[PDB]
């Protein structure tokens, strides 16, 4: 005869529990990561506004040896 | 009340630096470096005067 049956040896086994990954760094890591993108932007953002005040008192004195013409 | 005493216009009539903002921002520096002296007295005169009018040499 022939019928719907599973195998001689059976079906394979079947996973049926909860699998999580558990993933990503330790909150130290993140932290430290943070901290120290705030510090490098700070720095160069001190770097760039000592800078442009530089440019802004030479544009100034142009203006202000300029003055008595106008 | 009182009555205002104007120059003449034959007095104001100078020719002028008939140039542009960007040429005098260019040159700014050194004109502001090397014409010090009449620039620094007219600015003087006209601080301790505050009168147009009495001003003008």
């Amino acid at each position: 005869v022939k019928q719907d049956m599973p195998p001689v040896g059976g079906y394979g086994p079947i996973d049926y529990k909860r699998n999580l990954p558990r993933r990503g760094l330790s909150g130290y890591s993140m932290f430290a990561v943070g901290i120290g993108a705030l510090l490098f932007g700070y720095w160069s953002m001190m770097r760039w506004n000592r800078e442009r005040r530089r440019l802004q008192i030479e544009d100034f004195e142009a203006r202000i040896a300029l003055m008595p013409l106008l | 009340p009182g009555i205002v005493e104007l120059p003449s216009l034959e007095d104001l009539k100078v020719q002028e630096v008939k140039v542009s903002s960007s040429v005098l921002k260019a040159a700014a520096h050194h004109y502001g470096a090397q014409c010090d002296k009449p620039n620094k007295e007219f600015m003087l005169c006209r601080w301790e005067e505050k009168d147009p009018r009495r001003c003008l040499e």
